[PDB]
This record gives C-alpha cells, structure tokens and sequence, in this order.
C-alpha cells in the first residue's frame, strides 16, 4: 500500500494521481472489474522509484581497468566512456548522454554494452526496436482496454528500480512502418524529462538515463534519429586481432559455457587460426564463436560419452569436429591475364575484393563499343562510360597508334554477376583494365587500386578506405592505389594494418599508370 | 467535402448519400433515434475546391454554383472597402495615423497579390500596417505615409516584375498565352535550327512538356509541312531541316493542347525567315488538316495578353461567348481576332 | 457527491459561456442518477474532468514592454532579424489595440537554424505558455480531432490536452513539421481565422475559442506543404549562417553553454577565436550551427577528460593541436581544378546545406554523318534538356562566330559533371555548359578565376536564377575573382552584405554574346 | 513459437534462468521453482519478431528428407498409423514398396511427409469402402490401379529429351 512510497520521493502531481485513485479504490467494491484495473493501476503507480539513482562510481581507473579487461580494443567507445566518466566527475551529477555504434556483424557492440554498465554500476536493460510496428510497445496501452499493460519503459524502471538504468536499444536499423516518432521522443533531450506513458498518465524523468544504440548501418536510420545521437564506429579485426580475441574470450566462454575446462578440451592456436582463415568469412567473431562452441560442444560429447578422458584438437583431426575446410579460395585470379584488374569494394558486412574483366565480343583489331555486365548500378554504369573515354584519350595520347578501343567491341564484366554493386569508385580500376587490354599486358601482380575518375583524368576519393585496406590485406595484396586526398583516413590505420603495405596516394592517372605497369 | 477520408475504416460520403437526398430527406434515420427526422427543411451549403473528387451519385444531389476568383479591379475593390478597414479594426490603426491610397494599393495588387484568392492581399495590408504601427508606437514617427516609392520598405521585394521575355521578336519566336493560378501567364516559343544545313529532316521538344503537349508538337509540326508544302512549294525547309522546339522557362512543367496554332506559327516563321506581328498572342488547338478547336481559360489568357501590353490578340471563333461574357474593362483595347481555320490566323500574323 | 463540489469548484476562477455551462449542467445532473460501478458513470466522469479542465477565461498576462522583449530576444539567439522584427510589430500592434491576439505564422529554412527554440524565446519574451506538437509523420486525423467519448480509448486530441496543460486560453503552440505531414484537412480548421473561434473537438463536442492562441509552425521546404495550409499561414524565412555568424553564435552562445553542460569553467577550457574559424570552415558543412555544437561539445568533452583524469590543469586549444581533439580536416579542398584545360568551366549549384561549386568537363569520345553529345553525372531531366538546349545554341552561335570551324557539328563530346555519385538537378549551368563546349571547339581555357551561373534558352538568353547568395558565397570562398549572374538578379546580388560582394568583379548579362566577351 | 502474437516479452521473461525460480501466476499468489523444467521450442521460419530470443534460442536445422528416407519413413511408421486409424490391418489392405515409391516419386516431393500422410491415408479410405461394399474381400494396391485411388499422377517423365540434339544441353535448376 502506502509504504512503497515512503521511500521513495514521490512528486506532487502524480501524489495527486494515487491519492484520487485510491479515493476511487476505497469508494469502490471488491470481486468488481473496476476494483482490478484500479488495483493494477496503484499497483504500477507505486512500483516505479520516483526519486531514487543508483550508486554511480565515478573511478576513473577502476572502470578504465574494468572496462580494459573484459573487451579486446574498441578504443573510441572506452575513451567515449572515460570522457563520459570525466564530465560526470565534473557536474558533480549523475548524467545522462545518447549514444550509437555502428559496425559489422559480432564486433562487440551488444556486450561492451554490458561491460559499460557493469563499470559505471549501473543497471541494465536491454530491448529491440528491430520489427515492431505500433507504438504501444514503448508507449503503453490505456488504461480503459480490456488488457492494459504499460509498455517497456516503465518496465525498466520498475524492475531495475533506478532512474539511470542504462537502456540498451539493439538494432534499431529494423523499424516497422511510424514509430520512430515514439523512438526520437524518447531519445530527446527536449522531450525526455516528462515521457507521459499511456497507461500510467503522469509523466516520468529520462535524463539521466543513458542510451546506448547498436546499429549495422547508418543510413537505413531515420536522419531524425541521425542527429540525436552521437556515432562510434566499432570496426572490424584482422586475423591476428581474432585470434587474440579468440584465445582470450571465445575459447574460455564457450569452454565455461560447455562445462569443460582447460585441461580436458584444448584449442591449439594453429586450430584457431585454421578456424579463422577458412571456415569463417566475416569482419567479426560470430561465426568463428559458433565454431568453436560446436568444437567444444562434440568435444564435451567425446568425454562424456566415454571415447576419450581429455581431447586435443589439432589441424590432423579438425575435421572431425567441424567437417570440410570452406573457403579455399581467397581470391579469384592468382595471376590477372592481360584484361582483369584487382578492385576493392565494401559494404555493411566489411571489405571485400572484386576483380574486373574485359575481353574481346567480336573477332578483330564504325566506331567500338562496351557492353557492360555484372549487375551494376547507374552510377557504376555512368562511372564506366567515363572510364571508357578517359581511357580513349589516354591512349591516343600515349600509344598514338593502338587504335584499339576505338574500333574494338569490348565487353566488360564484374564476376558473381548474381550480387548487385554500385557506386562511383572502380573508375580508375576500369580504366586500367581496358588499357591493359588494349596493351596486351598484365598490371602488376598483387595489386589493388581505387579511386573515382574524371572525364581528364583527375583521381577524386572514394569511402570506405579502413574495410578496403582490411580486405586487401586478406587477400594479400602488396601494393596499393588510393586518391591522395583519403591520405588522412588510411593514416588513420593501426601499425599492424598497414605494415606489408605499399601505398600510393596519387592525383592523376598518369601516376596510377606509371604504378601498373 | 472534397476532403473527407475515406478510410480504410470508415467512407462517410457514403452516409452522405442519404443526408442530402433531395427526396428521402423527408426521413433521415438516426442510427441513435431510430426516428426518421424530416430535414427537407434544411438549407445545406457545401464547399468544395475541386469538384472531381465527390462521387458522381453525391455530385448529383448538390446545385454546384461557381465561386470564381477576383480580377485586379475586384481585388482593389475588396481591399479598400472591406480589407483595409478591418485591417485597422485588428491593429487597431486609423485612417489619419497610416493612409493606403488606391495607387499604393493597385502597385500591392499588381507586383506582390496575383492568385485568384484575396487571402494573401489581407496579409500583405497587414503587414503594411502592423509595421506603420510599430513606427507609431515606438515613438520613431507620430504618423507614417506609404507611397509607391517607400513601399518595398514595408513588404521587401516584388514577386512579379518582367510579364515579358521577348519585347521584339525574333524570326523564330511567337506569343503565346497560358493559364496560372497567379493570373494568366505569357510564354514564347522558340524554334532553331539543329544542324548546320537547311534523309529528312525532325524535330526535337524540350521544356518539360506533358504528353497532350508533345502530341500537339506532332500535330503541328505536319500540318506546318503541308501548309508550307500548299504555299510556297519550293520551299523544301521543314521537309529536310533538323528543327528544336523549345517553350523557354525550362524548368516549369507545361501541358494542354493549345499552342498549336503557336507552334504551327513558329515553324513557318522560322521557315519563311520572316517574324510575326510584333505585339501579337494567339492561343488555340490546332488539328490534323488546320481546324482552330475551342481552348479554356479564356479570362486569365485574355488578362495576361492585356497585361503583357499585347494589342492584337487571337482566338477560336467558338470562343466567342467564352470572350465577350468578359468584364467590359478586360476587353476593351484589344483587336480580337476569332479564326476557324488556321489560313486566317497566317493571314493576320504576316 | 463530492465529485460534484469537485466540478462545480473547479468552474470558480473560470468564466464560463453559456453553451458549456449548458452542457456541464446536464452531465452534472445525468451523473448524479448513475451507479459508480456501470461504464456511463466512468465515461460521464471523464467526459466531466475534461470539460472543466479546460481554462475558459483564463488569459495570461503578457509582457507588452517593448524594450524588455527586444533585450530577451536579443540574448537568446542571434540575427534572428525576421523573426524578431515580427515579435516587436506583434507587441506594438497588441499594445496599440489594448488586448491579445493570435496569429499564424511560419518560420522556415535549412535545418538546425534555430526555428524551434526561438519559438521557446518568444514564449518567454512574450510571457505566454509554450507547448510542443510534432506533426512530422503523423497520419491519424483524431490527433488533432480526437474521438467520440463512445470509443473506449477517447481522448481529446492534442490541443485540447494542450490547453489542459497550460491553463491558459492564449498560449503558443508549436506545430512542428508541417512540411513532413503524412490528416492534414484538420489543420485547415485548427489554423483558419473564420474557423478558429469555434474549433470543434470531437470529443468534447462543445467548440473551443482557439482565437488567441499563436500558432507557429516550422519547415524546410514549402513545396510539400498543401496549398490551402500554406495559404492559412504566414511564412517568414530563417536563412542560414554565414562564416562570421556561425563565429559570433560560436563564441556568444555555443561554447558558454557547451562548457555548462560539460561542467567546465571558463578558466579551464579555451578556445580561441582561429580554432572556432577553423572548425566553421574545415569540420563541418551546412548552413546552421548543428554540427558545430557537436565539434565543440567534443573538444570540451576531451578537455575535462585531460583535466579530469590528471594530465594538465588548464587547457588552451590552439589551431595546431586542434588534431589531438577532433582529428583530421574533413573538408579541406576547396577547389577541384586549379588552372582549368580547354574545355573545363566552373559553375556554382546550392542546396539546404549551402552553397557548392562544381565543374562541367567536356573532351572527344572519338577521334577527329553528324556529332552526339553524352551526358554523364547524375543529371535530372531538367537538366538533361538544358545540356540540349545548350548543345543546339553553341552549334548556333560557333556557326555565327566562326563558320569555318565545323567542331561541334561533326564531333561526339562527352560532357561530365564530376562527383559521378551525387544527383544533380535544375535549369542552370546553361551558360556554364555552353561555354563549355565553346571553348572545347576553339580550343582556347576561360579565364581563370571565373564562375557562372544563369539559364539560357534557345536564342541565347540569360535568365534568372536562384541562391545568388550561396553561389556567390560558394564561389567567393573557392577563390572566385569574377563572376557572371543574370542581368535580373542584379537586385538579388545588390541586396548583399558588403562583405560577401567585396572582391568580387560582377558582370551582370542578358544574351550570351556578353558572356563570351567576358570569357575570352 | 513463431506464430505468436505482450507474450513476447512474457516468454522472454518467462525462459530466463534468473526469473525461472519466481513464476508469480496471476491465479497462485505463490511462486513457483520453474529451474527444472526443460523448454524445447519449434518453428518454421527464424524471421519472428523478437531478437534477443535468438540470442538465447539454440537454433537448429531439420532438414528434409530424399525418396528413400521418404520411403523408409513410410513403411515403417505412417502406414501402420494410417492402418490403425482406418481400422485396416495388413492382412485385408496392402500397400508394397514399388507402390510406395512410386507414390513418392509422382504425386509427393516436398522436404516433409504432410502429403504423403494424406495420400496412403487416402488410400486407405478408398479401401476400405472396396471391402465393406463388398466390391472385393480384400484389396491389392499396385503400379497399375494407383490413379484409382489417387486419381492423377501430379510429376512426369521428367525428362524431355533421351537423345540430345547438337543444339541441347541439360542444366539443373
Ligand atoms: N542564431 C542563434 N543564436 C543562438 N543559438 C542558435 C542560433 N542558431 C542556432 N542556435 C542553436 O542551435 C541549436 C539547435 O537549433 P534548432 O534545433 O532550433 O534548429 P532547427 O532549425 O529547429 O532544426 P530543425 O529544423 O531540424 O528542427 C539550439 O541549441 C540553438 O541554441
Ligand atoms: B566504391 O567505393 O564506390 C565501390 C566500387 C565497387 C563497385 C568496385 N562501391 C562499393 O564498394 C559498394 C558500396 C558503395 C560505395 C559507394 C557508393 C555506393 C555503394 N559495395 C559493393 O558494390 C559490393 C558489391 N558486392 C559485394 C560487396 N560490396
Ligand atoms: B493551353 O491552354 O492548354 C496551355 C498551353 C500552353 C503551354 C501554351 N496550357 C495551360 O494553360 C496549362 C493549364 C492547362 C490548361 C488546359 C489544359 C491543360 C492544362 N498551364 C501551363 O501550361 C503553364 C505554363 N507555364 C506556367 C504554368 N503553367
Ligand atoms: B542550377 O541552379 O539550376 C544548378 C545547376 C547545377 C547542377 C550547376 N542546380 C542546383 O543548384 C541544384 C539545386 C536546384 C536548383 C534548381 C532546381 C532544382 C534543384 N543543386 C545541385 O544540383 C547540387 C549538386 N551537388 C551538390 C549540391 N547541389
Ligand atoms: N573484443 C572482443 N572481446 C570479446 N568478445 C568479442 C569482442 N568483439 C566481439 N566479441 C563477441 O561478439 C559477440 C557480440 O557481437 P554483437 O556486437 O552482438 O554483434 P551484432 O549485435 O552486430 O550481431 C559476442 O559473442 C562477443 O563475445
Ligand atoms: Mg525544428
């Protein structure tokens, strides 16, 4: 009754609220529809803490070594979390910010959440917003339905019983068609400190809360939303960033998890490694988790059922616990004939490489052609009209005697002519193609170039230079070819990214010619 | 009415069809009183914008009357008896402290107002005079004056300045006029030759023009081949010389069929190397073997011919009652030309 | 049958007209017949706590001072001109009539201009209540109009809950995004000033005097606002910030309540006037002080980290260790051609984020039965058929100048608008395109630092366009020393500040053949 | 559980090994220890509504089954049911296992046995009203009178060409 607010700090208006409804509960009878859904109605009234924050430590060293220990790098979102610590510090209050990362597939955006909120000491609540459709999933029915519960915020504050609980909304790229009304409200600094649930009329503070949002892409966000909160970028690892990740996480979790322990279920690191080169294909440490939980998962088995007493898996028997190596390939040419060149794209998932062909459609040396396959987009296709005729003049200026591509019906194809691509890069990549076609001669061996093209040539930057630059080292490039202008952002690459690397930032394609051939 | 929902849940102009019934008013049933309720004694009066989106069975029991827009005359009218007076009952101005003199408020009519609404001439009067009053109580003047000179000190910038591109027409180029929601609207027809010669020859269309607009280009791109081939047989322009038709202000959408007998006139033009009559609009549908079809908007067309200082204006001879049912201020230093066949209007355009 | 005394007090301070005094009474006196455990006695309640929730006379006393209101809006935001220009009439003409009005206006322009928080300064200038109403999205009309009590989730709509919640009958209500509307024929009732004396919400089913209240609605494009609504309302333009007043909101308002809000002092973080300048120019680029809030709250953020954590005592951001705090430049071109070849010309476009320059290349797709032309980047169909138009004047006017060229009627050009990725639009560059080709046919550059902008027709006229102001901004900071503008913008680019028009050697024109002169 | 209609948050709640012991039911005021029951959970389709079930739901794949699984699943268990539920034994009814596969083979392909239950079932009817009319004392289902009690064959020869042509190759699909 009365004593779940004596301790806590009950407002006047909402005061008002449970006094009138428990004039009407008194006045009113029992076994009665009306006595239940005022009941549930005081009930809910009284359980939220209407004046209470949790015991936020703000030790700077204790949350950096907490924090420090349980995630292996994602540095911008610690130092986000330290500054956050700092100016907590220096308001003397316990604040609130709003915040979103953004990366690939199983970088750690969900359980950095966790481990923040067990720094700060928060609480801790977590919901998707992924495919609901209405908004009486955050907002609350009315009191009136026949079946009337108050949505999913003040259930946070009634089971965490705090109003600095540290929210989690995963994956709120998913949104149904618009609440995303509901979700700027409510990830507003000028509308969170009165919320106004549905049910319960009276409004309730979100300001100290701290939301945190995780995200693949940015852009399938609404731009409203792109503004009220700030961007951190978790990116992908390497193969030497997983395997410390594995042998540090994974192998520990799923081996706890499996109920086995070091000694009766080992993991050399060359398995891991082997698990990480070929039987994943992934910028995070999803699939190989699952891996390894399906290693030790038939190892628990081998024990148990009396096979074995202890196992060590090795790259002789990884076979049996995970099957056949996918992913033998890497790359599709190992040498490029006189027509392909190495290109490197990107997307949500991570970098990736891609090759583009050329070849011959009609038997000779009425102007030439160039048929383009590959499923492109349109500023691909408008990208390759401009290579077309850079490419052109390029070599009437150089080779004033080639005459092929000018005559010549090309036909220019970007395999796996299944998935679509677009996007303005890939020109110079284009233009080395057909010059090398038109030459007879093969670019250099292990080499990958991107950049956007003008119609004189001039190498304008491209996007994505961090997952490009992954992706070419996976694939084992040596050299390669970047604008000038995205100097800034490949300097922005670890040491270890960009160790057997050689760059080359160019300006016009003149140099990218010098470099290709 | 033109805006009720009709919902997916829900078409009241359905239930309409029983409220407005001319006949079984007599008893309206009340899902409530399951009474019938004689409301033939009702005066209903309904408002619509457009007339197209009521359906046809409730578009049956209304007596549709026409509210039509206000000329400049009307708009001066409105303005200085009922919208400068109320003007000053709101801010509470009077006549001697801020005077609105009719040649201030025909500038204000003619450069800022020109829709067919006299909505946004209130809100500019307004504006004159909450600024007058700003000046009065502020202490910086006992009593403020507008004239047609200090004018844009009060309402900024005029909306409507130039009412011509062309002052003298070129060999290539004809007048014609168009209906707006802004008054009428003059616009010109260029015509050029593509390539360097006078195989066929083509035409090419730019200026963002609808179908039943490229289609009348068509029309009258072959009716301009066989006049010309009729008249001057010798001619072999238009027959073997690649022409670009372009309606200038090519950024605004433009549509109808009229300006048939405009692009026919800009062909031969082009073609003889002569220029038209050089204060002369024509509008009208053109067709097949030459016949002049009936255009719409006569009113506006007519208004931005006389606002455009055109003296010679050319129509459809079945528009006549569409032209002289027209205010006698509108028409009255216009030489009107009606035609039937297109002959005609080459005979007064050369 | 105290729920009666509660109803009948709450009508005291209240001066209540006679239709709702009708209607209270018979509801007062159906209620008092009902059982306190059926449905009607709940809904009867209800019906009878919005009814006398509602400030039937209640104004509010608003500060009709002159001098105090301009000195609040003068400290709450900055070069507001329009808007405040507004407020003050507003007042005089309320003062000047002796009693308050409503009016309905609507302030539009780029994002993050200030539109809905000088909304909040004028409630406080003004004395008035200030409510919140976002319409962005929103698709059911019993927002605004509410439904029947029948219905079991009735409520009144969103300005009778707004009255309840101001107490007062004249407050200012902020209808946001009326341009991102999806449901908006009731607006062309709520905001009417026939209409607006009696607005009917369908719950109370009693009319409201909506009369006095100022409406304020904010938008970023008028063209998506139906024609009807934009003829209710008042539009008043809040333009974006130049580079001097993005310094002034910066140095005034931006880092002060930055500091604030990250607990700082003055005397620990400082940022000097050039590191705001550079910030402005190189991290970010729109047209208000969105991002740049950001990039401050960021450099004050790492601050109180660096003071908090133990590094330094005192931080003194300088424009070289600017790197340490927000990282690399984001932004530092400025130019993409420096000297431009034969066939290349600058041109100058605009969008809600500015102003922007762009060029038009131009080179042989085969070597040395008539010429083609393709176009390539991104281009709409508006300015599709301006490349044609222009196409077909520059054969003209190259045949009229020199005849023995046959360049342009014999080659196949293609024409490229660089940023291959980014869509273009709109009727300019007509000239821009023209001297293209003109100068890809003689063989001869334009000068140097030169840009255009105007729309050509087919006989070589120059016809207006728009965004003088951020074209010339655009191309005054990508080092511009001569531009071309339509002879009727000549009013547009003269009603300039001093400091945009200050370098720049203008050349107003009206056919092509001027612009020629001037390009070679 | 991918048919479900909050309950979602309700199972979510309800799976959780930290709510478990204290299942509060609305009619019992008692709590009731839930940490021994065990929970399995099946669908069709992982494209529910709720993520974070995901992340606590061990998924896992049931594939089809080829002709010859299909075939040993329909001697062994669905005959005898079907029997059972007919009243049939194997002595009046018989249903071979040429007959069965081709059964298999024409009128059943998907990755389940849903049709296949409903085809012997079928069968199975049109029996026994051939034994109870007294048309035949018992009854011998084959290659030859199938379409009787099935009526059409639904797939066919499955090849258009024995001999290709020099223009034709075959593909899959
Ligand atoms: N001239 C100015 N003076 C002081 N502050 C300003 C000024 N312009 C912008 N700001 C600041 O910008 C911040 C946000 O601006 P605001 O959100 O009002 O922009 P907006 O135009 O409403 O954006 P949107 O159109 O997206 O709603 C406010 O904190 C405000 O202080
Ligand atoms: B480039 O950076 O623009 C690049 C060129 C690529 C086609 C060789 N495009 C991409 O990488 C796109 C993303 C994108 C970039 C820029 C604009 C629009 C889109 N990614 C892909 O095309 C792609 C295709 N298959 C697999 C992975 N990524
Ligand atoms: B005509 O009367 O059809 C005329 C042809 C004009 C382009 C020379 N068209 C218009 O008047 C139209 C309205 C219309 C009337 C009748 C049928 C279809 C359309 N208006 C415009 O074309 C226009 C032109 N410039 C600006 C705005 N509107
Ligand atoms: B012009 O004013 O028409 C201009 C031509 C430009 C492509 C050289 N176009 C624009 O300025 C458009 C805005 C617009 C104006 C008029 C109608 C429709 C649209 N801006 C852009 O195209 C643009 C492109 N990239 C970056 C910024 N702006
Ligand atoms: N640095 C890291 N240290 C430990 N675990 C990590 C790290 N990075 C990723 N993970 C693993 O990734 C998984 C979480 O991925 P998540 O961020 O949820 O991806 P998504 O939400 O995009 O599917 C966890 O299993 C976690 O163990
Ligand atoms: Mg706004």
């Amino acid at each position: 009754f009365r004593e779940r607010l004596k301790e806590l700090v009950v407002p006047k208006h909402v005061m008002d609220v449970v006094d009138e409804e428990l004039s009407k509960l008194g006045l009113l009878d029992n076994h009665s529809s009306e006595f239940n859904v005022t009941r549930n109605y005081l009930d809910w009234l009284t359980s939220i803490p209407w004046g209470k924050y949790s015991n936020e430590n703000l030790d700077l060293a204790r949350a950096q070594a907490v924090l420090e220990e349980d995630h292996y790098g994602m540095e911008d979102v610690k130092k986000r979390i330290l500054e956050f610590i700092a100016v907590s510090q220096l308001r003397g209050s316990t604040q609130g910010k709003i915040l979103c990362f953004y990366g690939p597939p199983g970088v750690g955006k969900t359980s950095i959440a966790r481990s923040i909120a067990r720094a700060l000491n928060r609480e801790y609540f977590r919901f998707s917003v992924g495919g609901m459709t209405d908004v009486a999933e955050i907002k609350g029915h009315r009191r009136t339905y026949v079946g009337a519960m108050p949505g999913k915020i003040i259930q946070c504050l009634k089971k965490t019983k705090t109003e600095n609980p540290l929210i989690l909304i995963d994956e709120v790229d998913k949104i149904g068609r618009d609440p995303s009304s509901a979700l700027l409200e409510l990830l507003d600094p000028e509308q969170n400190a009165n919320f106004l649930d549905h049910y319960l009329d009276v409004p309730v503070d979100l300001s100290k809360v701290l939301f945190i949002c995780t995200a693949n892409v940015t852009d399938t966000i609404p731009e409203p939303l792109r503004d009220r909160m700030e961007m951190i970028n978790v990116s992908g690892y390497v193969a030497q960033e997983k395997l410390a990740i594995a042998e540090r996480y994974l192998v520990p979790q799923a081996r706890a998890l499996c109920g086995l322990d070091e000694s009766k279920a080992k993991l050399s690191s060359d398995v891991l490694t082997l698990l990480i080169k070929q039987y994943c294909r992934e910028s995070g440490v999803r699939n190989l988790q699952k891996q390894v939980e399906k290693v030790l998962r038939k190892s628990a088995y081998k024990i148990v059922s009396g096979e074995a007493e202890s196992v060590e898996v090795t790259p002789e028997n990884l076979q049996d616990f995970v099957g056949k190596p996918v992913f033998t390939v890497e790359r599709m040419y190992d040498v490029t004939p006189p027509g392909v060149v190495m290109g490197l794209a990107w997307t949500a998932m991570g970098g990736s490489t891609l090759f583009v062909e050329t070849s011959l459609r009609r038997p000779q040396d009425k102007d030439g052609s160039l048929e383009v396959t590959g499923q492109l987009g349109e500023v691909m296709k408008e990208s390759a009209r401009i290579a077309y005729t850079f490419a052109r003049a390029f070599l009437m200026q150089h080779a004033p005697a080639n005459d092929y591509l000018v005559t010549s019906h090309i036909h220019l194809h970007v395999p796996e002519g299944a998935t679509p691509k677009d996007g303005p890069s890939a020109g110079c990549t284009i233009v080395t193609a057909l010059l090398s076609l038109a030459m007879g001669r093969p670019v250099r061996q292990n080499l990958a170039m991107t950049g956007e093209v003008s119609l004189t040539g001039k190498i304008l930057p491209v996007g994505g230079i961090k997952e490009k630059t992954i992706a070419a080292k996976r694939a084992g490039v040596t050299c390669i070819v970047l604008p000038a202008e995205n100097k800034k952002d490949f300097y922005d690459l670890a040491a270890f990214i960009t160790e057997g690397l050689e760059v080359h930032f160019v300006e016009h394609y003149r140099e990218i010619f010098d470099i290709a051939f | 009415v033109d805006k009720i929902g009709r919902g997916y849940q829900g078409d009241p102009s359905s239930a309409l069809l029983e409220l407005l019934d001319p006949e079984q008013n007599a008893n309206f049933l009340d899902h409530y009183l399951d009474v019938p309720v004689d409301l033939s004694k009702v005066l209903f009066i309904c408002t619509a914008n457009v007339t197209d989106t009521i359906p046809e069975p409730l578009r049956d029991r209304m007596e549709m009357i026409n509210v039509s827009g206000y000329v400049a005359q009307e708009k001066l009218a409105i303005a200085e008896r009922y919208l400068v007076p109320q003007a000053r009952a709101l801010c509470g101005l009077d006549e001697s402290k801020a005077k609105l003199s009719s040649d201030v408020l025909t500038l204000l009519i003619k450069q800022y107002c020109r829709e067919s609404g006299v909505r946004n001439l209130q809100k500019q009067v307004e504006k004159v005079l909450r600024k007058s009053a700003y000046k009065i109580v502020s202490g910086e003047a006992e009593s403020v004056e507008v004239t047609p000179e200090n004018l844009q000190d009060f309402v900024g910038k005029p909306v409507f300045t130039v009412e011509r591109m062309y002052d003298v027409t070129p060999p290539g180029v004809v007048m014609g006029l168009a209906w707006t929601a802004m008054g009428g609207s003059t616009l010109f027809v260029e015509t050029s030759l593509r390539r360097p010669q006078d195989k066929d020859g083509s035409l090419e269309v730019t200026g963002q023009l609808g179908e039943v607009m490229k289609e009348s280009a068509r029309i009258a791109y072959t009716f301009a081949r066989a006049f010309l081939m009729q008249h001057a047989p010798a001619n072999d322009y238009l027959v073997t010389s690649h022409i670009h038709l372009h309606v200038p202000e090519g950024a605004t959408p433009k549509d109808g069929p009229s300006a048939g007998c405009t692009i026919v006139t800009a062909l031969l033009s082009l073609a003889m190397g002569r220029p038209v009559r050089q204060n002369l609009a024509m509008t009208g549908e053109v067709s097949l073997t030459g016949k002049i079809l009936p255009v719409g908007g006569i009113k506006e067309k007519t208004i931005a011919a006389k606002r455009a200082g055109v003296t010679c204006i050319v129509l459809p001879a079945e528009n006549k009652k569409d032209f002289y049912d027209l205010a006698a201020f509108i028409t009255e230093g216009l030489e009107v030309h009606f035609v039937e066949h297109y002959r005609e209007i080459f005979d007064i355009a050369f």
